[PDB]
């Protein structure tokens, strides 16, 4: 209702049965791009550090 | 800071109030942990303390610790010619007479 | 999923120490094989194993320095013994910042990858451990090797800073009900005094390394003398980190020895307040001296006289600790178990390796010993025989309590004697080679230096066999370790006294001065529900 | 060469404030605490005349030996009269050492720009003694440094009595000049407030953490503003220093907690450092402009103006604290320190002679 | 401990953190940043859009930590008196470490200012380099910083007297009084006569006043998250530790700027 | 999530410690916004009850087996550190009393019993 | 067991330290507004008006330093443009901030 | 001069500075040998006398 | 499940492949990597 949803979200984060970082119905929008792009950032620095040990440049 | 005549009164008072075997062995363990050897009066109280709690092996092991605390052999035999009516009344046998 | 949330996404402080131990074992194996590569080349005159390559000799020396200054001694002495034992000694449940403990662990496997990848993409990084400016520029080392090696000294710095702030913040406000900060054990004081130096030393190293990077790749000329700079500045900005660092490696060892000397000799430590004041004095006087590593660079005549005076003063607090250890071991009863063997072999060899430091402290005598193998023989008697011995003693002391599985005594004794003999054969003729005039960092030498190099190549093959026997000791600990407690009475933490009977001793077995040895031995995940009480 | 003199003077000032302030860990109490400062105040002008006669180096090591024997008599003294005698000899040694050392730094470093930097380094020993375990490492470090000094001054080259080539102006001629007195008054009125604040602070209100920020700020202030005072003009640094001392002194009565004193104490110590390192070189400048160059009596006057605050401080401060109280005392000393600050502008360009 | 139903609540006032995945992801982002910056500077990659992903993922990782720090304090309610003292001690021991980086950079200035070499003809600011006049825009930045130090004291003394309009306005004025500092100092880097490579002088001047730039972007972020968390009613009149850390961080930067203005901009001879 | 407490006599868990709400246009008070183990301390300190004790061990009287010192705990074990009857004579010796056995302190001799609450 | 009663002498101590923060922050709040609205805004206003004229008179001595030929630019010393490693962004002769109107690199 | 094969000690001098270096090193080695012998004798006494002893002086 | 084989990241008893193979391969890799590095940098620089 009003801007004091503080007395409402404190009855939700308690008794949730899910972890804190994935409890709200908004954490999809933060957690899907971050873990999506992290698996590209790590998979690009393990291709350019093995291509470079063989002497190949760009 | 503690003198001989206060050591040999405080450990008599501590030996005349023990109630179990743990306490007799506790006071006997920290009596032989100073620079002063125990007096013949303190050891005479320790054997009566071992008699009240009814243990035999502790009354033998007291005389074995005197052989290690005392510097020479003559002083050890000077301890055993004065603690003789205590031994032959209670009945305590030394280790070198039992050969265990 | 339960594997991930408990050994990868972790909060418990005692479960990160085991991961630190597994990492430290690997990073102490790699450097030891790299040292065996070096010592098998410095055997007889000529070019033996590395065919003509004087690169891939300096790279091996650099990577053997870095993997055991930064990746073995610090993770073992901070992660395995500091994270595990300090909450149990001060009586806390976990650390104050647990996620910072997790990041302080996980910054190190990305630091190993960059260092191992600093030796495959190019000639390599043969700059030495001290990465001096005018050699490590873009005229000798032009490639992605030095850059990826000075990015492995940033992540370790961040990890050490984040661990040190956690250690200081925990011991201030997370103690039990009846402990002031004068009843603390000595290991907590050792961790506090190394954690203050980790705050006060690492920004200078980070600044100097970053300015070297900017000189290499953004053409800034801080340390190039064609634009208005001096290389000597970097030396200042290195060695202000360098001498706090070498006490960071040795202060957590000292406290460990104290516990063993307090335990297997059944006496309390002689003068504990003098010992904590001595550690404070050693920690403070390691920051006011740094220029005794640089006496030949061309300093003033009134500046050498200050640094000879301020260096020999550190002998006064260390003697208090040594003589107090002797006074603790004097009166009591001594039983020779496998921690006390390493304890006895530490009080003699630290003295021998430390008395050489007084000879090197003089500026007049350093003209004959600088960049010479006397320095190497000086600091190997203190690093390999002072810190690694303390680590082995700490492992053989605290491993039955942590793990719950005992070990064979005889094989541990064989390992100790092999380490002793081989390491005393290896580093003693280095003094003779130094006094005759052999310089440092040379693959090939004149034919006069041959004979002693034949003897110092023999002890390394003895020490590697001791490492393999240590591996078999760990394997015999993990398998059938429940049945290795009735073979010998070494498994007993304290022996029965003279008047204490066996029947009385079996009822009341553990007598201690800390909380450590009264826990159940697997330590519980949550070990304190109700608080502990001290009068 | 020239740097070992700087080492000797730094250690001399360190031992000065260590034997002055640190007496408790290592009315009768008002007279006993001020026994050192008044006897130093009396015997300071004699050493300025003595250094012109017998030379610089001998009174320094004589003062070190007198300080050592007076401390070792103070170590096992029980009666009151012998304790008073022992602290009197401690003060008279510490009066020789500082005056002769500061005069010899004035004598060797002739260039004006280097003198300010070196005295800014040298005045930093007045706070390390306030900050300062076992202390036996530090005493043998000092003994090694003075052994080096004795080897260079008395062993390698012979030293005679050797009176100075020129005859200095007497003390009354120096006291007739307005500039030297008005330069000395800045140091005196700057140190008076921090002298009086120490005894009345247990009355108003653990102990070391209140005094620690001033000792932290003093070294940074003197070592920075020794160098930078040449370009900015020393009179401007003195004016700003007295202003900041006054403002930080008035900041204290509004504070109502122990942790609220940390921020003004910094604003004390840094400020008084910028009072000192600006104004103590310039006295040695003035004699080079108007008089004949003998630096003994002038730094004797400077040490008189330094020690007047510690002599007069606690005895008057306790009486004022019993009479009126802490905040009005702080108010009146702050208004005095702010009001003195306009007239330091007069030292911009003195008339040469 | 003899309160009646005491077993149902925790018996020691310390916070047991739940299991979180963010330490691993921060390390995996720093792996990519370190290797990509080591590689793109010597060839081997070419495209400069992997470095930017690495920096973006690092900053999002810190932001995702600070979310779980906020939810554990304003919603779950596990911040007792002891945990707040621990957080304050912790932040003080990072402010102290970030001061000592500037000490090494100041000592890299005085080791060349006092005693310059022979290659530079012995002179500060050397021949051919015109310095920045300190009676221009470096006065405006100083007065804006002294005003921003004064406006947040009206914001911390309006949350204790329970005035809401008077905490939001002061934080807004401070947030616009740090953006102008960055805007002025990016205009003083485009109207200069000397670069990072033009001397040892142009190389240390853009390395002590460039770290301060990065340190003052952080205040703009930390004040945005202090205005936005006050607009949505998270701050009480006695439990606010986000304001107290942003106030201690601003004042240290003001004192550091007052030492970057007398040593770097005024003193040259 | 349920009925809100007013004093710590009506606190049967974490389900009674949410509280009422603040009003629109007011800086909220700690009695209007606090949930967890923070509000429990708050409701303790406005009455005089210290929830988290910091009082050390009894160092007045010794311990006999007939009359032992009672150490209170909510578990079957509690770690007790003895350092003497004049409170600093005995060194630091740690002991674990249990509901089946009493500790007895091998140097000075005090006996400790566990009271299970 | 018997419940621990509450001391009513440590209850007034907590309720005094929470009403003496409302007091002592009534005069300081109105003071620091006047330090921020009367001696902070005219300072920024006066210095902004001064520096606008000062650094807008210098904005017409830099618009003519662009059509100057390479033989009329100020002479370049040694240590002046250190190019010993080429920069990896764009051409290797340009830094991050680089205007041609004030700065040039003559070959 | 030239290095010798199985060397133990310094090379021979041709300058007064090297002779001063040798004399100062031989002066320091006196006190270091004294300290090492004192420490080694104390550990020998500790091993020979107080190993597996019945009496512990724990005060 | 708290017990003497519960705090270790690897399983030791009741395992399909016996523990000797994972114990030996760890040390084999640890003492085999810095010979592979020397082999690669020797073969890249001409010498055998
Ligand atoms: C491992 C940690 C460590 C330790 C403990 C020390 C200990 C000391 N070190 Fe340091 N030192 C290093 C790290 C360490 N050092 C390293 C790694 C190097 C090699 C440099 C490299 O190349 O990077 C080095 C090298 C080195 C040098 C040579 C620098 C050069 O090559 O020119 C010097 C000389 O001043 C020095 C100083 C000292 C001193 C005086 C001690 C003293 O603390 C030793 C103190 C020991 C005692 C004195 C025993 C006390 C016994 C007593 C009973 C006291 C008796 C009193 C008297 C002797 C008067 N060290
Ligand atoms: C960290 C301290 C350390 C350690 C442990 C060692 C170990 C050894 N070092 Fe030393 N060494 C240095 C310090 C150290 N070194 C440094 C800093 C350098 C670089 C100098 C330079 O760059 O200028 C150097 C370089 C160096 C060189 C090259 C010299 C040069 O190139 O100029 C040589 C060659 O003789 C040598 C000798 C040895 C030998 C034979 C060992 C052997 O002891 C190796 C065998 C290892 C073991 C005996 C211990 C194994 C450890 C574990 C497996 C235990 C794990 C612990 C737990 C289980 C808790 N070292
Ligand atoms: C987009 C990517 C941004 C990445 C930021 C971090 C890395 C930056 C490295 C330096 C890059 C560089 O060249 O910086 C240039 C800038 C401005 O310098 P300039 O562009 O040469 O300015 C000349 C302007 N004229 C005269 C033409 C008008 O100079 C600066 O202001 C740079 C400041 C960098 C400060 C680094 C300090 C390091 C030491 C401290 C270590 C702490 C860890
Ligand atoms: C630069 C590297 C160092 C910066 C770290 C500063 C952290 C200061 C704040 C702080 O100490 O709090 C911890 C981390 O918070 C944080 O602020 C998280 C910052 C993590 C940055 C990691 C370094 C990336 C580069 C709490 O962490 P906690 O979760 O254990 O508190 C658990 C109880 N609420
Ligand atoms: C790498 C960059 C440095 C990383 C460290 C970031 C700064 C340290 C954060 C210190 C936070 C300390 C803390 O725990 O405060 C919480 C607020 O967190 C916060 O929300 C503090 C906001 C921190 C944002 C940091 C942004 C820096 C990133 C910019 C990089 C460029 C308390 O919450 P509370 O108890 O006061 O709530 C009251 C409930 N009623
Ligand atoms: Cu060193
Ligand atoms: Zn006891």
């Amino acid at each position: 209702t009003a801007t004091e949803k503080i007395i409402e979200l404190q009855k939700f984060y308690q008794s949730t049965n899910k972890p804190i970082y994935a409890a709200h119905p908004r954490s999809k929008y933060y957690l899907i791009p971050y873990f999506g792009l992290l698996g590209v950032s790590v998979a690009a620095t393990l291709f350019y550090t093995g291509r470079a040990c063989f002497g190949i440049k760009d | 800071e503690e003198t001989y005549e206060e050591f040999s009164q405080r450990y008599e008072k501590e030996f005349d109030e023990a109630y179990d075997l743990f306490e007799v062995q506790r006071v006997l363990n920290n009596c032989f942990s100073y620079d002063i050897v125990p007096s013949p009066a303190v050891i005479g109280k320790a054997l009566n303390a071992c008699r009240r709690v009814n243990d035999y092996a502790t009354a033998v092991r007291v005389f074995e610790g005197l052989k290690h605390k005392v510097e020479t052999k003559e002083q050890y035999d000077a301890y055993l010619e004065e603690l003789k009516d205590v031994r032959e009344e209670l009945g305590i046998d030394l280790k070198e007479e039992l050969f265990p | 999923m339960n594997y991930i949330n408990r050994w990868l996404f972790s909060t418990n402080a005692k479960d990160i120490a085991v991961l630190y131990f597994i990492f430290a074992l690997f990073c102490g194996l790699l450097g030891s094989i790299m040292s065996l590569i070096l010592r098998l080349e410095l055997s007889a005159p000529g070019n033996q194993i590395l065919m003509g390559n004087h690169q891939l000799f300096n790279v091996v020396a650099t990577a053997h320095a870095v993997l055991m200054v930064f990746f073995l001694v610090m993770p073992a002495a901070i992660g395995f013994f500091g994270n595990y034992l300090l909450p149990l000694m001060i009586g806390a449940s976990d650390m104050s910042f647990a996620r910072l403990n997790n990041i302080s662990f996980w910054l190190l496997p990305p630091a190993l990858v960059s260092l191992l990848a600093s030796a495959l993409i190019e000639n390599g990084a043969g700059t030495g451990w001290t990465v001096y400016p005018p050699l490590a520029g873009v005229q000798s080392h032009s490639g992605p090797s030095v850059d990826l090696a000075i990015f492995a000294l940033h992540l370790t710095s961040i990890s050490s800073l984040l661990g040190a702030i956690n250690f200081i913040t925990t011991t201030l406000n997370m103690r039990t009900i009846g402990m002031t900060m004068s009843k603390l054990p000595l290991f907590v004081w050792a961790v506090v005094f190394t954690s203050i130096l980790l705050l006060l030393s690492l920004p200078v190293l980070s600044a100097g390394v970053t300015l070297l990077l900017l000189d290499r790749n953004f053409n800034t000329s801080f340390f190039e003398p064609a634009g208005g700079g001096d290389p000597i500045l970097y030396q200042h900005l290195f060695w202000f980190f360098g001498h706090p660092e070498v006490y960071i490696l040795i202060i957590p060892g000292f406290g460990i020895i104290s516990h063993i000397v307090s335990t297997y000799s059944k006496k309390p430590v002689f003068g504990a307040i003098g010992m904590v004041y001595a550690m404070g004095s050693i920690g403070f006087l390691g920051l006011l001296v740094w220029s005794h590593h640089m006496y030949t660079v061309g300093l003033d005549v009134d500046s050498r006289a200050y640094f000879t005076s301020a260096t020999m003063v550190i002998a006064v607090p260390t003697g208090i600790k040594i003589f107090s250890w002797l006074a603790t071991l004097y009166g009591g009863s001594i039983r020779y178990t496998t921690p006390m063997l390493y304890a006895f072999a530490f009080l003699f060899l630290f003295t021998v390796g430390g008395l050489s430091g007084v000879v090197l402290s003089n500026a007049s005598l350093d003209i004959a010993f600088h960049d010479t193998y006397y320095v190497i023989g000086h600091f190997h008697y203190v690093l390999s025989l002072g810190a690694v011995f303390s680590l082995f003693a700490g492992y053989y002391y605290w491993s039955p309590l942590i793990t719950g599985l005992y070990y064979n005594n005889n094989l541990a004794n064989i390992q100790f004697w092999l380490l002793f003999i081989g390491t005393n054969v290896t580093f003693f003729p280095m003094h003779f080679l130094g006094l005759n005039g052999m310089p440092r960092r040379i693959p090939d030498y004149p034919d006069a230096f041959a004979g002693w190099n034949a003897i110092s190549s023999f002890g390394s093959l003895i020490s590697i066999i001791s490492v393999i026997l240590f591996a078999y000791v760990i394997y015999d600990q993990l398998v059938n370790g429940l049945t290795n407690k009735q073979l010998s009475t070494n498994s007993l933490f304290k022996n029965p006294d003279f008047i204490e009977s066996n029947i009385i001793f079996n009822d009341n077995s553990i007598k201690s001065s800390s909380i450590d040895f009264l826990l159940t031995s697997p330590p519980l995940p949550h070990t304190f529900n109700t608080p502990a009480i001290q009068s | 060469s020239r740097k070992l003199i700087l080492f000797i003077v730094f250690l001399a000032l360190l031992l000065d404030n260590m034997l002055l302030t640190v007496v408790v860990p290592i009315v009768q109490v008002g007279l006993l605490f001020a026994s050192k400062a008044t006897v130093q105040l009396i015997t300071n002008p004699f050493i300025g005349l003595l250094t012109n006669r017998i030379g610089y180096p001998i009174p320094i090591f004589a003062g070190f030996c007198i300080m050592f024997v007076s401390t070792i008599m103070f170590a096992f003294s029980s009666s009151y009269a012998f304790l008073l005698i022992a602290r009197s000899l401690q003060g008279i040694g510490s009066s020789c050492s500082s005056v002769a050392g500061m005069g010899m730094l004035a004598s060797v470093y002739t260039d004006d720009e280097e003198r300010g930097n070196v005295m800014g380094i040298a005045l930093g020993g007045l706070a390390m003694g306030v900050l300062v375990g076992k202390t036996a490492p530090f005493l043998v470090l000092a003994a090694l440094v003075l052994l080096d000094g004795a080897i260079q001054l008395f062993v390698l080259q012979p030293s005679r009595v050797q009176p100075e080539s020129q005859k200095g102006t007497p003390l009354t001629t120096l006291l007739k000049d307005p500039y030297i007195l008005i330069a000395a008054g800045s140091i005196c009125f700057a140190n008076m407030g921090i002298a009086m604040l120490e005894p009345a602070l247990p009355i108003w209100m653990q102990l070391g953490v209140a005094f620690l920020p001033a000792s932290i700020s003093y070294l940074i202030g003197t070592n920075i503003f020794g160098i930078l005072a040449h370009k900015m003009g020393r009179w401007l640094c003195a004016l700003l220093g007295m202003i900041i001392v006054g403002v930080s002194i008035l900041c204290i009565p509004f504070a109502k907690n122990i942790y609220g004193l940390i921020a003004p104490n910094f604003g004390v110590g840094f400020a008084i450092g910028m009072v000192d390192s600006s104004m103590m070189p310039i006295m040695g400048y003035l004699v080079d402009l108007r008089h004949v160059s003998v630096y003994g009596s002038v730094y004797a006057i400077a040490d008189v103006a330094f020690c007047m605050g510690y002599a007069i401080g606690p005895s008057a401060g306790g009486a004022i604290a019993k009479a009126i109280g802490f905040p009005w005392l702080m108010t009146i000393i702050g208004i005095i320190d702010i009001l003195f600050a306009p007239l330091c502008f007069f030292l911009r360009s003195p008339p040469a002679k | 401990m003899r309160i009646q139903n005491r077993e149902n609540l925790q018996l020691f006032p310390f916070h047991l953190v739940t299991n979180s995945p963010w330490p691993l992801t921060t390390s995996l982002a720093l792996m990519s940043l370190a290797l990509t910056l080591g590689l793109t500077m010597h060839g081997y990659i070419g495209n400069h859009l992997w470095l930017f992903l690495a920096i973006s993922l690092v900053l999002s990782s810190i932001f995702l930590w600070v979310r779980d720090v906020v939810i554990e304090g304003t919603y779950l309610g596990d911040h007792t008196i002891a945990v707040r003292k621990g957080l304050n001690i912790g932040f003080m021991l990072f402010v102290l470490s970030e001061i000592l980086i500037f000490a090494a950079l100041f000592w890299s200035y005085f080791h060349s200012a006092m005693g310059p070499t022979i290659e530079i003809g012995c002179q500060w600011p050397p021949v051919g380099i015109t310095s920045i006049k300190p009676t221009e825009l470096p006065l405006l930045n100083t007065i804006i910083l002294l005003a921003s130090g004064a406006t947040v004291t009206w914001a911390h003394h309006s949350i204790l007297y329970k005035d809401r309009q008077g905490t939001l306005v002061g934080l807004f004025i401070t947030t616009l009084l740090i953006i102008l500092f960055v805007g002025c100092q990016v205009l003083e880097y485009t109207w200069a006569t000397f670069t990072i490579a033009d001397s040892v002088f142009g190389s240390i001047f853009y390395a002590g006043t460039g770290l301060h730039f990065i340190h003052m972007v952080m205040l703009i972020v930390m004040l945005a998250i202090c205005y936005a968390r006050m607009y949505f009613y998270h701050f009480t009149s006695n439990h606010h530790l986000g304001l107290e850390t942003t106030i201690l961080y601003l004042h240290v930067l003001d004192i550091i700027w007052l030492f970057l203005y007398i040593v770097f901009y005024w003193w040259g001879c | 999530q349920f009925k809100t407490a007013t004093s710590i006599a009506e606190v049967e868990g974490l389900e009674n410690l949410v509280g009422p709400g603040a009003k629109t246009g007011t800086v909220p008070t700690d009695l209007e916004q606090a949930t967890g183990l923070e509000r429990y301390e708050l409701l303790g300190k406005l009455e005089g009850i210290e929830v988290f004790d910091e009082t050390p061990l009894e160092a007045v009287r010794k311990g006999t087996m007939k009359d032992p010192i009672l150490i209170d705990s909510y578990d079957d074990y509690r770690y007790v550190g003895c350092t003497g009857v004049p409170a600093d004579s005995h060194n630091i010796e740690w002991l674990k009393p249990t509901t089946e056995k009493n500790a007895r302190c091998w140097e000075c001799g005090s006996v400790y019993k566990l009271n299970f609450l | 067991f018997t419940t621990v009663k509450g001391d009513p002498a440590k209850a007034q101590a907590f309720k005094k330290h929470l009403d003496d923060v409302y007091h002592h922050s009534k005069g300081t709040t109105a003071l620091w507004k006047k330090i921020s609205y009367f001696v902070a805004l005219p300072a920024i206003a006066l210095t902004a008006v001064n520096t606008y004229f000062v650094e807008a008179e210098h904005a017409e001595h830099r618009a003519h330093n662009r059509h100057l030929s390479d033989e009329e630019w100020p002479k370049a010393y040694p240590y002046q443009n250190v190019r010993r490693v080429d920069f990896f962004w764009g051409d290797g002769d340009k830094t991050l901030f680089w205007n041609p109107d004030v700065n040039r690199h003559v070959k | 001069d030239v290095p010798t094969p199985w060397g133990i000690f310094f090379q021979d001098s041709a300058t007064p500075n090297m002779e001063g270096i040798i004399e100062l090193h031989n002066n320091i080695m006196f006190y270091l040998v004294l300290i090492l012998t004192f420490v080694s004798y104390i550990l020998y006494t500790i091993i020979y006398n107080y190993s597996n002893a019945t009496i512990v002086h724990k005060y | 499940d708290v017990g003497p084989y519960s705090n270790l990241p690897f399983k030791v008893k009741n395992r399909r492949v016996p523990y000797a193979v994972p114990h030996f391969l760890f040390f084999a890799i640890g003492m085999g990597i810095p010979f592979f590095a020397c082999y690669v940098q020797l073969k890249r620089s001409g010498s055998i």
